[PDB]
């Protein structure tokens, strides 16, 4: 006899065994069957899902598989989300991807009404869930004040310029909120140096906003969370590009500034002295080879490691 | 493609994780016993690709241990928002390290040495609930997850 399992549902509440170890069972045709781990034979329920409509978005509040349980209660950020919305009569079905417990679909028309399904992903430990059952919510008529646009945050260390476009206030979320389990999320933190600003330049101090990592907020809605890590790296300084320009083709060699170079990705940044377009590609070593291009030209190199503007003269055509 | 480079930012982030912890209070007693041990296949000698992913498995379960009431301890919550946000900050970047590579990472889920590390979380857990989260049992984890991260340096050898 087989035993079927779904999350902490077994076939044939806040005290339980451990789900890793060797587990049996006994049923009274006298059951006693082989003894296995259930975190393998453990099938995935379909993640909890809510639906919540603005003018041109809608909100996918996702609860991961168990309320919460054990067979999943250290698998939770393992889990990935993968979300299909459409309008109710429509096929064509819009795949949006999510790690997060909240995923805001944007781009959206107002007073019209779209279709949902959440399917929860173990991306690491092969399993995967049935879709959940469709749920459908409508749009509301656009607001007489639209949200924000276009979010850019340029930090001197210790303070931030919150730079944008148009009474504003503003709220911070550590970076873990959005990413992590819900339940307890997602309560805005708020900020008084921006709370009912005059202008589009916001600025705020690291004691307000400890996290090393945050999301951003800017009676009108929510606009889009900026996420804006705040690191000190001030490395690794820029490598030493080298140009040799051959009948045809420009060889270009990017040369890391902390050798050995076994292990490295590079990046190329490229143009020409009269153009105002940057052309860029990558590589798998450091070897670049500019292919194609106009002779008795002057091309712009600068490179990455993963540099400073190398001029240099195509050649005639030997 | 290299493991050299992971290795400086695994030390650099646990260096970060571990003053985070300490800043908790102020004293840690490693004597401080509970029947719960870190698995023998860690302080062992183990493949290249399995240390990048048993660090990151530790890091989301000290993430997931911290979740949890820590309200009769006294410590600081604006430290243990820092410190999970410090960790999931890693969680996240080995994950996407190891986002090309595909194939060793299921070897590795279906090893007994991730089995054994993810029973030890679980007691650990366990553990916390059990008592219901008062100081005593939290002043034990503090100081299991000082060894833990010991441990995680310990593995950074593993890559060089």
């Amino acid at each position: 006899i087989d035993v079927y399992i779904i999350d902490d549902n077994y076939t044939l509440s806040l005290l339980d065994t451990n789900v890793y170890i060797k587990t049996q069972f006994r049923v009274r045709s006298w059951n006693e069957v082989d003894p296995f781990i259930p975190f393998y034979t453990a099938h995935m329920s379909p993640p909890e899902v809510r639906l919540e409509a603005e003018d041109k978005a809608i909100l996918v509040h996702i609860s991961p598989p168990g309320q919460d349980g054990n067979m999943w209660a250290l698998e939770k950020p393992s889990f990935s989300y993968t979300i299909r919305i459409w309008q109710k009569s429509s096929s064509d079905k819009k795949t949006i991807n999510s790690t997060y417990y909240v995923e805001k679909i944007p781009e959206l028309l107002p007073e019209t009404t779209y279709c949902l399904e959440v399917k929860a992903i173990h991306p690491s430990l092969k399993k995967h869930s049935n879709y959940s059952t469709v749920q459908c919510i409508s749009t509301t008529v656009a607001n007489k004040m639209p949200v924000p646009g276009n979010l850019q945050v340029d930090a001197q260390g210790k303070s931030y310029v919150l730079k944008w476009d148009y009474l504003f206030r503003a709220q911070w979320l550590p970076g873990y909120s959005k990413s992590s389990s819900g339940s307890r999320s997602d309560k805005w933190k708020p900020i008084p140096t921006c709370a009912n600003v005059q202008t589009t330049h916001c600025v705020f101090s690291q004691d307000t906003v400890y996290t090393g990592t945050f999301f951003l907020h800017v009676t009108s809605f929510w606009s889009e969370e900026k996420f804006i890590d705040s690191q000190k790296h001030i490395l690794p300084p820029p490598p030493v590009i080298t140009v040799t320009a051959m009948s045809d083709t420009l060889l270009v060699y990017v040369n890391c500034q902390d050798s050995t170079c076994d292990g490295l990705n590079y990046e190329i940044i490229f143009w020409e002295n009269t153009s105002n377009t940057k052309i860029s590609m990558e590589k798998d070593g450091p070897e670049f080879t500019l292919k194609n291009l106009q002779p008795l030209t002057v091309y712009c190199v600068q490179a990455r490691v993963l540099s400073e503007k190398l001029c240099e003269k195509t050649r005639p055509g030997s | 493609i290299n493991y050299k480079q992971l290795q400086l930012q695994e030390r650099t982030n646990i260096r970060k994780c571990q003053e985070l912890l300490e800043q908790l209070n102020g004293k840690i007693n490693l004597t401080y016993r509970a029947d719960f041990k870190i698995p023998m296949e860690m302080t062992e000698k183990m493949q290249k690709s399995y240390t990048a992913f048993a660090i990151q498995e530790m890091l989301q379960n000290v993430f997931l241990v911290f979740r949890n009431n820590f309200s009769s301890t006294g410590w600081n919550e604006t430290i243990v928002v820092r410190l999970l946000d410090e960790l999931h900050q890693q969680t996240v970047f080995l994950k996407t390290v190891l986002e090309e590579k595909q194939e060793e990472r299921l070897t590795w889920e279906m090893s007994s040495t991730a089995l054994h590390l993810k029973s030890y979380y679980w007691r650990v857990q366990r553990y916390l609930k059990l008592m219901k989260y008062n100081s005593y049992a939290w002043m034990v984890v503090r100081a299991e997850i000082f060894r833990n991260f010991l441990i995680i340096r310990r593995l950074t050898r593993n890559f060089q």
